[PDB]
């Protein structure tokens, strides 16, 4: 709710954009009612867990809407907050139980390809170092192969 | 300064709490009476978070870290860690956790021994339903009474060397696992009615059970094959003897 | 690493602690050469992508070590940053090459098999139904079935 | 409006020609024969892109 709109406004600002706070496009995205009962839904029940706030630039004017669901929009840059926690708490942690997970303008099968080989791939890797983690990874390698010939 | 050394003890006791609670000691870890052991040590990590939050040292902790201001704290403290939830589930699957009827039937590879270890299995996950433990958590229980009398047959059959029996001892061989996969899945049947039985007395929460079985038929199947193609086969070396 | 910098300045005491302005635990251990040293390297060196942030209280006291490589330990407000990109560029702001993350304070056990569950799993999953991934997704839940069943 | 909505048409119709013309085999994923049907299939998505 009000939790959500300021994680989005102090995460979603320096990860979509250079850095800051909610714009007045990202602020009116949250201003939505329908906005306003996503982010409250996703703060307070533990089945929403990723939170979806754009900072689009449709052809180049700031004018977004904020929703539970994802989608590649036109230069929608979507920034996912999966949550870890069931609600974001006040008091108790919430942005330490929760993540940022940074989503391209355009459609993310590049992205989801980097973020595979060398975020996922590479963490499983480093966490076998620090050791069905190498079918993890092999399966996570042919699931590479297949997005990057989906996305060619 | 000790308002906030209250309040971060209060914190760091709902997540001690919540740790102990986090690790479920569902059936599916281990066979019936290893989702038991995992419940009771769930139940026992839990009721000493409640016991440490409980001593006077943390009543004390908690009064000072609401007298400075530190309500948030405590509140998040409280609801983390879920120390009622712990007692509740420890006395609950404290009437569940001690039977080893699942243990029964691995020991009992044999046809009369699988079918005591299933009943006791059945009769555990009764007990679990009419204690606080879950439909399912009976279910589980008579799921694992049943795998591991199918494990103990398939050991004893191994050790035996049914498979390559002579007639009568593989025919007894056969007999022995079909019988112990029958047993298997009347332990099973038995440790789903009576979680069926607890989910009938919680209708609102225990949706169902699941049927369980075992986890042979197949085995006893093939044995029973076997048995008769060597009936056959000494009937067709008479008959071409004749 | 001015970025970078910024960037846990803020956002780390909103993840990390209650919110707000980094406290004396987080002042202490950027004011250790060692948050420095990681952050320089993070900055300049690409092969060296890792780095380490907390804010703990000890009985509070406050003795952390900020090191060059992802950490977490028991009561203590750990945060690390996921970086997805070796080195980070000029022109691009330095936070915006590393998924910077807290940890949680509760048992980083469970905390993990909840992590592996549904955040990598997730993550393939949400890649997959935007565009293999479900067999990482079923290494990932049989891994974290099994450390909960160990725990148990 | 109608010349940006150009662009963007152009930029999708050309993703969709790079889509078709560029699954390919794998490196590593596939066997010769997988490899082979990924180099056929790029091939007339090439063509027909």
């Amino acid at each position: 709710v009000s939790v959500l709109q300021k994680h989005l406004r102090k995460l979603v600002p320096l990860l979509l954009e250079d850095g800051g706070e909610a714009p007045a496009a990202l602020e009116a995205a949250l201003e939505e009612k329908s906005a306003l009962e996503q982010m409250r839904k996703f703060l307070s029940d533990p089945q929403v867990h990723t939170v979806l706030v754009e900072r689009s630039t449709l052809k180049e004017f700031i004018s977004y809407n904020i929703n539970i669901d994802i989608h590649y929009g036109v230069k929608s840059n979507s920034l996912a907050f999966i949550k870890r926690t069931p609600v974001i708490d006040a008091d108790k942690p919430v942005s330490s139980q929760l993540r940022v997970l940074t989503l391209s303008e355009d459609s993310p099968y590049e992205t989801l390809h980097s973020f595979i080989s060398n975020a996922v791939a590479p963490f499983f890797k480093s966490y076998i170092r620090e050791s069905m983690a190498p079918s993890v990874e092999k399966k996570i390698a042919e699931l590479e192969m297949g997005l990057l010939h989906l996305q060619q | 300064t000790f308002l906030n050394q209250l309040q971060s003890g209060v914190n760091r006791w709902i997540r001690e709490i919540q740790k102990v609670t986090k690790l479920d000691r569902d059936p599916a870890s281990g066979t019936a009476l290893q989702e038991i052991s995992f419940w009771l040590n769930l139940e026992r990590a839990l009721y000493r978070i409640q016991e440490k939050r409980e001593s006077p040292e943390v009543l004390l902790t908690l009064d000072i870290l609401k007298h400075g201001k530190r309500f948030h704290a405590t509140v998040s403290f409280d609801t983390d860690t879920g120390l009622k939830q712990a007692l509740e589930t420890v006395n609950d699957y404290n009437p569940l956790m001690k039977d080893f009827p699942l243990n029964d039937l691995l020991s009992a590879t044999e046809l009369d021994k699988i079918r005591q270890a299933l009943v006791a299995i059945f009769t555990h996950l009764r007990k679990i339903r009419n204690t606080k433990y879950p439909i399912q958590r009976a279910l589980r229980l008579v799921e694992a009474i049943s795998r591991d009398l199918s494990s103990q047959l398939l050991k004893v059959l191994g050790t035996r060397k049914l498979m390559h029996v002579a007639y009568e001892e593989f025919e007894k061989v056969m007999v022995a696992c079909f019988e112990v996969f029958q047993t298997w899945d009347d332990e099973y049947e038995k440790l789903q009615v009576l979680l069926r039985d607890i989910v009938k007395r919680k209708r609102e929460e225990n949706l169902k059970m699941v049927w369980r079985i075992n986890p042979h038929r197949k085995l006893q199947a093939r044995l029973d094959q076997m048995r008769k193609f060597r009936r056959q086969h000494e009937q067709l070396r008479a008959v071409i003897v004749r």
